[PDB]
């Protein structure tokens, strides 16, 4: 259930594991837990080591080189909540150079209320890909687990699936595993973080992470909020009073925490807002008699003492010692060599500060975007500066953008100079409002503020220019923007065009393919577009270039993005034309919608046209040998040093003769198709050839404005007796016992029939055969047989035509005279 | 003579009004 | 695509920027 | 000849031709010309107004704004040497904004001693590029002529061409000329500057320009060394003194000169070595009586007092004025706005300067490489400083590399600090050098030398790394090279490899393909090649990347640049194989070398291989109809930040956890080809097909190592009478009058015969044709008639082949008996 | 009018503001 | 000089009377 | 050009970097 | 494994000794 | 032995340095 | 610190026992 026995205060164990052995009677660590510089151990020494009584961890869990601990889960096979109060550098959970450390197996965490988690150089550490930490940490983002064995090698991980659950991570589902024979246990979202049983069912409103019986305080295992007499309460009721924020403690109890620190060596515990806090803030002060601060006749701020006169801020656990602060009788040096963005947890510790006595440094702070945090800074006394006299020092913030909010935001620097160096996002402009702002004006000496370095990455031209004549063609945009001079007219060295193409309208500021636009005669400058794809809209705005001036303002001008569209046009040839006559008189014809639509595409063309049989078809003797009928680079950068030293050159020149010179004295088938990418086609004679014209026209009403077509051909199926001969066979037979042999021809056949075929058997003899072609037919209405020995034969007619041959006719007797 | 002096080089607006009214 | 204008591209660009006023060519 | 009349000394022209007309009576002027600033002035004021007698300048011309003038052809029709003694900013002849000027016509314009020409914002001017410069002018590179007709709009320049010299500009031969009637007169070699006469003769050895008659100094136009007398001498011979450099004169001349300042408002001129100098150098006095410097009995420099204590140098002429000086009193700023190496002319003027009284400073030279020009400076006393208190002022030098050189340079700066900043090719090495010469190394305070921008662009890692292990392959290089580590080995984020292929040795430092190398584990760090292409020497270096240091020197480590050339492997196909039978037993084969030699090509090999005839060629019978037988990019810097910030947070980390842990208590044909790309092929059989398998390959002794063959097919030519029939014609007459025809086939035809034709005509009636094929000619032994009618026939035979038909033969008869 | 006046526009400025009297140049 | 005057600094109407006659 | 080794380029590749002390592949 | 290191993906030198007597 | 020390090659000279006594924390 | 006495400084046996029990 809830945590028995002892609390056993933050410690510290080092070296052996003889003084690990105070762990054993305490189920919760008020305080912070570290295990580290164990080089004399061994794999043997922790088999017979076991705490199941711990529970819960208040502040941390450090593990720096512990040698021989293969797996924490016989170590702590119950730890569920990290409370993380008190961080070890922004984390809490760091295990760093775990030699000999194979799985975490810490099977029970089921969260870690603040911090994060760093798991760095553990070359034989694995199973950690198989945690999903956003079930387990809120913050995911911050966590940096790197350099391990799951990435250096490709060690198993085994997670029995016949049961672990498995979650999507990034794209895919994977199975989620401590160890071998763990699965890391995961409750359904209506039980947010209350937990759930092991049939699944949602804990108590006031539970973490695991509970006995569900819907019961009295059975967790850990609280969420406080702990008091074995159950979770929200708050704790009277006359109890709030402790280390998760327990729940009487008076007495805080009282002698206050009197073990007076008559003694320390955080001398006090009462304020029914909690019993260690230091009690701005604006009260303890009493005699009862420990409740009451509130100051007068006021008195927290002034806190910083050892050696400088601090160090490089974590939430360097800020949180600050946490309270109200007047800092010190110098800050906030230095973040990050990537993660602290500033949620900088404000709720820092921002309570208003007067510093010393100098505010900012160096390297990659993950700083704005010194917004500073909630309540308005006085920065600067009795102990930087070296060099400075009581501002900004140096190589990579993403420092914003200084203050300056419409609300007070400032008044006492003493000191500025500095500002390397702030490639932050602009002349906050820092000369910050000047103005807070009184130091007439105080910075030259190459205190940079000019080439503070801001070079940030567009703050400050000054508008406004496009005056736009209009759009076939592949080309025409730009006008109004002409733009500073006081040298000659510092104008050129504008700079960017475009880029966007489907959508909001794009970033700041691809980007340029042209370099030469400045006016003194006509707008203006340049023409050139080398575009039709109905697209692109991203355009206009930077001027300008030369670098040393005394003054650089100079500035620039465009609001705007966004134009090409106008539509003509699309491209339908891809992919393919034919298929499924029937006799049906042809389907399938193809693939173009590849450059070019707008909308509304409608498709489809033509046909029968082609007519060849002619020399029909002039052919196919009944001879040989008779086989077929079966039918960026601006290189000394490059632009050229220009501007020569544009600064003939500048120079100029002033020169000036100064010299003046002294001062004293019609076919088709169909419209809807949206659709095939047709069936009907009315088709059988078994000819076609020609099919297909576009693809975007346009129908205010006159069709599309491209050419795409050909193909295609052949209908044949019928079944197109090429068989009807009608009955006729003979006659002359005085010289000549045989003529005639048959109606078949009238309709599969395009058309090449040769006709007759085979006349006398009875007892051997069949013969005579091939009729189409000029035989024609001459001899049929066929014509002479010098024919005396008997009866059987005569059988077939026909060829392209499609094949055909089924003989029935068989036909005559008899010629055997005088 | 547009021809030679942009269908082989890069001709920019500012020698294009030169041919207009 | 980004090349110089021959023909046609150079009577439509002739066309955008003048055309209003009147170009001969 | 020489110069008649007047001196006429430098003059200066303005607002009007009024005061032009005092230039009629001199032919030199003993100074500068400047013609400017004339608006209220007519292209009909300049036709009447001409000055011939003019024919050298000492100083320069200037021409700046004058309207209404559109050629000097008239102004200056024999202007011949511009001396440039005293330049207009290192220029000699400046035209300036010369509107309504169309032509240069200074057809007489022959040397120009000392300075350049500059021609600029000329809307008008042309004949520009049919200039040839550098026969005027020695140093044509430093010649400014932009913005002016000749390249704006395409201006005729028409030179006469039926005379003007043509001479190579940059790869093509151009006329030169002056206007459209004058021709640049260019004069042959052997003639370097003396000048040549109208036939082409050299003039005298003292002459210069021009000359009347050759070989005559009295007969000259202008005087290379000196004038006297109008005559032209190397030196002055006494009793007579040189005088601006250009003229001799006598004692009485000079004193005059003297007089005329001492009793008046200067220079004072002075005699010292054999010359009339204005202000004698250092270490002399002139005297009372004579006015030759005797040498002082005491070190006096030469001082030059700098008005307002601050002189900028940006110019020939502005260097010029400090000319002989020694002592310095004030400070100088030298700027050369530039892009011309100016040192040469620079070093004349200073470097004859110890001390200087103030601060030096060089900002924004772009073209200046070294501070090398000052030859003699040693004391730099800061007596008035810089600014922020400073000495030494270096700024935005984008190519200064070198400051001195300190094996045999001194430096002392007595007072001031130092300056050095964007200085992107100026090494810390060379600062550092020159700290520790000078003796302010305990001078300067932080931020006042930067570190990111003195050499960035520039390789000065100043330690070696040395390859340990190269070994090369078929398209690999594997490189090893000794680990390299900084005392912060995790300062160490990895190499980095440079590569360029390089046919030969010497190649720049500093194309060049990167790939990112890490760090080895502590195995030599090393790298493998991968896509290379055979036979070709590169060009290897590898660069360590370090995290920067802003505390200390950033880090240091490179390789020299070796160079290994991959091994030679099999060639490619050979290209184009092109065969061509031009007889009938010789095939001439074409063939381009491979593409790919991967090395030097030895021999080429060529194999052939007769085709046997087909075989149904041998088994058709063509007498039957259908008869026809053929005839036969770089990582975006963002994401380079990204591991630079995460490599250095993680090495953050690893510090905090130490600080915090750790606490201190108190066989075929074939043939062999050598060098040739044909071959003429012999022994082959007419009218056969060959089949060609043709290699290139590069290696015969050491065993043959070549790639695979390309195949080709010819046919050679057919010989004459190879299908004509030879032999008698045999025929035999039956019992029957059955005609049994034999001949004898022609036992060698082209190929192979497909058939015979016999044409029998009896005589009065008409010609009668049969067709023999192979088949029927083998089974009848030729060929059979029968039923034929009684008579006298004539029998002739031809036979046809793969080449075409063959000569019929002789005519034969016989008669057949009629009964 | 009144504005920065540099390089051409300089001396347009001088000639429009003298010229009826000349420039000056030093005897 | 004039451009220190005038190009960087600003002139008035008299001040450019000191370079006429 | 510049891409990944597979087959005959991964086992010249192995014969580069070893085979004088010896690889098994 | 080396097919599946660097078939799909780039394997450095480091990673090559490993497959070494 | 004098050389830098830095981070892992830092724990292994404090753990030959000493070690048989073993590391310090504060009480 | 340890780390500002030695990886940035130099340390001797000396010193690096002041971290030892």
């Amino acid at each position: 259930h809830l945590y028995p026995g002892e609390v056993c205060p933050g410690m510290d164990i080092r070296n052996n594991l003889t003084r690990l052995h105070e762990l054993e009677n305490c189920s919760v660590i008020e305080g912070h837990l570290q295990i580290l510089l164990m080089f004399k151990t061994r794999p043997e020494d922790f088999r017979d080591l076991s705490f199941p009584k711990l529970i819960m961890i208040t502040d941390y869990l450090l593990l720096f080189r512990v040698y021989g601990l293969e797996s924490l889960k016989d170590l702590f096979p119950n730890l569920t909540v990290i409370r993380g109060s008190r961080l070890f550098f922004n984390y809490a959970l760091v295990i760093f150079e775990m030699v000999h450390l194979k799985e975490l197996g810490l099977y029970n965490l089921m969260n870690i209320t603040r911090g994060s988690v760093r798991i760095e150089k553990n070359n034989e550490l694995c199973y950690l890909a198989t945690i999903d930490w956003s079930r387990i940490l809120d913050s995911v983002e911050d966590n940096y687990i790197v350099l391990n064995k799951d990435d250096n090698e490709e060690c198993g991980d085994v997670c029995p699936g016949t049961n672990c659950p498995a979650t999507v991570i990034n794209g895919q589902f994977v199975e989620r595993c401590w160890t071998h024979s763990h699965c890391q246990k995961v409750c359904p979202t209506i039980c947010k973080s209350h937990g759930c049983t092991a049939e699944g069912l949602c804990c108590h409103k006031e539970c973490l992470g695991n509970c006995s019986e569900p819907d019961d305080p009295t059975k967790c295992v850990a609280c969420r909020n406080f702990y008091l007499d074995g159950q979770c309460v929200e708050t704790c009721p009277p006359p109890y009073y709030h402790f280390q924020d998760w327990r729940c403690v009487n008076f007495s109890f805080c009282q002698d925490l206050h009197f073990k620190c007076r008559n003694s060596r320390c955080h001398q515990y006090v009462i304020h807002n029914n909690k019993c806090i260690p230091e009690c803030p701005s604006g009260y002060t303890m009493n005699s008699s009862n420990l409740m601060c009451t509130p100051c006749l007068g006021p008195c701020p927290k002034v806190c003492q910083i050892l050696e006169g400088e601090k160090t801020i490089d974590s939430v656990t360097s800020a949180q010692e600050l946490r309270g602060c109200t007047v800092i009788n010190g110098s800050l040096i906030i230095n973040i060599r990050g990537g993660n963005n602290l500033a949620a947890e900088l404000e709720a510790n820092l921002g309570l500060i208003e007067e510093i006595s010393g100098f505010l440094k900012i160096r390297r702070s990659y993950a700083l975007v704005s010194l917004s945090f500073f909630r309540k800074l308005h006085l920065i006394r600067g009795e102990t500066l930087e070296i060099g006299n400075y009581s501002f020092y900004a140096l190589d913030n990579q993403n420092l953008r914003q200084l203050w909010d300056w419409s609300k935001h007070n400032l008044t620097i006492t003493q000191g100079k500025l500095f500002f160096h390397y702030n490639p996002k932050l602009c002349l402009s906050e820092i000369h409002k910050m000047e103005e702002v807070s009184g130091t004006k007439g105080r910075q000496e030259r190459n205190d503020i940079a000019l080439k370095t503070n801001g070079d990455q940030a567009s703050c031209e400050n000054e508008l220019l406004k496009f005056s004549f736009i209009r759009t063609s076939f592949d080309k945009i025409l730009l006008r923007w109004e002409p733009y001079w500073p006081p040298d007219f000659r510092d104008l060295l050129g504008f700079m065009l960017f475009y880029k193409e966007a489907p959508y309208q909001n794009v970033t500021e700041f691809s980007w393919t340029v042209v370099d636009i030469d400045p006016p005669q003194r006509s707008h400058p203006g340049w023409l577009m050139r080398g575009l794809k039709p109905w697209t809209q692109y991203a355009i705005f206009v930077k001027t270039l300008v030369t670098f001036s040393d005394e003054r303002r650089t100079y500035g001008a620039k465009s609001d993005i705007i966004y134009v569209q090409t106008d539509a046009t003509n699309p491209s040839v339908p891809l992919d034309p393919i034919s298929v006559s499924n029937s006799s008189s049906q042809i389907i014809l399938k193809w693939k919608p173009p590849s450059d639509p070019n707008g909308n595409i509304t409608h498709y063309l489809v033509y046909w046209e029968r082609q007519a049989e060849d002619s020399e078809l029909f002039e052919l003797d196919y009944c001879l040998k040989g008779l086989k009928l077929p079966s039918r680079c960026p601006k290189t950068d000394s490059q632009i040093l050229k220009e501007l030293e020569e544009s600064s050159f003939r500048k120079t020149f100029e002033d020169y003769l000036h100064n010299v010179v003046f002294v001062p004295r004293p019609h076919r088938p088709f169909e419209k198709v809807v949206n659709k990418e095939s047709l069936v086609i009907s009315g088709l004679r059988h078994f000819t050839g076609y020609r099919i014209e297909l576009q693809a026209c975007n346009q129908d009403s205010p006159d069709e404005r599309c491209s050419v077509a795409a050909y193909v051909s295609a052949r209908t199926m044949p019928e079944a007796k197109a090429d068989d001969i009807v009608g009955p066979v006729t003979h006659e037979i002359f005085e010289n016992n000549v045989v003529h042999l005639m048959w109606q021809e078949p009238k309709e056949p599969n395009g058309l029939i090449v040769l006709y075929e007759v085979s006349y058997r006398r009875y007892g003899d051997e069949e013969l055969h005579l091939c009729v072609s189409r000029k035989h037919f024609a001459l001899e209405r049929g066929c014509r047989l002479r010098g024919l020995s005396p008997g009866n034969y059987s005569v059988r007619v077939r026909a060829t035509s392209l499609a094949g041959n055909g089924s003989w006719t029935e068989p036909t007797y005559f008899y010629v005279t055997d005088y | 003579g547009i021809e030679e002096q942009c269908c082989t080089s890069i001709c920019s607006l500012y020698q294009l009004e030169n041919y207009c009214n | 695509v980004n090349q110089h204008l021959c023909g046609s591209h150079l009577v439509e660009a002739l066309y955008l920027v003048c055309g209003e006023r009147g170009f001969f060519y």
